[PDB]
């Protein structure tokens, strides 16, 4: 009951990193979104006008919608492992509570 | 004098697009451009409009004196509409390929 | 001391060094160099971010970071006006400061001006001293 709760908080401290990392993926994915659309009332235009660096802003935030994909890929898999690891610590507990 | 009234909107007005008009008829209203291509309405609320299209002209008139509503014009480098805030519907969207100067 | 040796010498007519100086000096210009190159760095984007503002009220989506520029635009902006000059000076002052503590020496180096221009237009701190020390 002691060595079985680290690996329990492990899991959670895992599983709240990756709900961190989704939502901050929200955000990183609404600013693409908005300057995407910049992009394209600025495309649909006729007339010419400076981009105003506004394919900047969305190199950049591509640039932190892939790191931020790539973090969460990364949590899933610690998550993984972190719950076959605490499918081992519960059946080991299960069987030293029925003996 | 003194100001009879005073009042402060959050939006950045283009210099020379300015207009005030009865865009209800008998209620006049301010119709002034906008960053980023969009016209506000101030009515005595800020109301957008998406011209989506960087504004070079902008005035408030009576078109057609059969009614008594003033018609807001927006002007394009190269497109010109004219509209009826009221009963929302284009009176004429033209387009001049000589720019709206 | 370069140019009072000039002028001191002209008025003749008419009628050492601390190795550790320039260090001084660059460490000294380093933070208005770093400051003007800040200050044009965020106008390039105020205005397309501007272009954002004006739409969804920035409710959840803008990154904190430009969100810190888009309170303080209208400074960035002011300031922006008067930056050219300061960097104009800060370029000619780093440039003759150069060509003078090469002259005490006794060399001619208005030569490789040019490298230090574009040395300014990257300005590594670093590769700067460095491109002071050895040419």
């Amino acid at each position: 009951l002691e060595e079985y709760f680290e690996l329990i908080d492990h899991h959670f401290e895992l599983r709240i990193n990756g709900e961190k990392l989704e939502e901050l993926l929200s955000e990183r994915a609404v600013q693409f979104r908005a300057i995407q659309r910049r992009l394209l009332t600025r495309f649909k235009d006729k007339t010419p006008a400076p981009l105003q660096h506004l394919d900047t802003l969305l190199d950049g935030t591509y640039k932190q919608v892939i790191a931020l994909a790539d973090a969460v890929e990364e949590n899933q898999d610690n998550l993984f492992q972190s719950f076959t690891r605490l499918k081992s610590a519960t059946h080991l507990v299960i069987l030293l509570i029925g003996l | 004098l003194q100001p009879v009234f005073t009042l402060k909107l959050r939006h950045k007005i283009s210099p020379r697009m300015v207009a005030v008009g009865r865009y209800d008829g008998t209620h006049p209203c301010l119709a002034a451009a906008t960053q980023a291509g969009k016209v506000f309405i101030h009515n005595p609320d800020v109301s957008l409009l998406n011209i989506n299209q960087t504004v070079s002209c902008l005035t408030a008139g009576v078109l057609n004196p059969e009614l008594g509503y003033d018609a807001l014009l927006v002007g394009t480098q190269t497109n010109l509409l004219a509209y009826d805030v009221y009963n929302n519907s284009d009176l004429f969207y033209r387009e001049v390929a000589d720019g709206a100067s | 001391i370069s140019i009072l040796k000039d002028v001191l010498s002209k008025e003749a007519t008419k009628r050492e060094i601390n190795e550790v100086s320039v260090k001084h000096t660059l460490k000294l210009i380093h933070p208005k160099l770093e400051y003007q190159l800040l200050l044009a760095k965020k106008v390039q984007l105020i205005d397309a971010l501007k272009e954002l503002q004006v739409h969804e009220g920035n409710t959840n989506f803008l990154i904190p970071e430009y969100r810190c520029i888009l309170e303080e635009a209208d400074h960035l902006q002011e300031e922006y006006k008067k930056q050219p000059a300061h960097l104009e000076r800060l370029y000619g002052m780093i440039t003759d400061l150069f060509i003078d503590k090469f002259k005490f020496k006794g060399t001619n180096v208005k030569t490789k001006v040019p490298l230090l221009l574009e040395i300014l237009d990257s300005y590594d701190q670093n590769a700067l001293i460095a491109f002071f020390d050895a040419a």
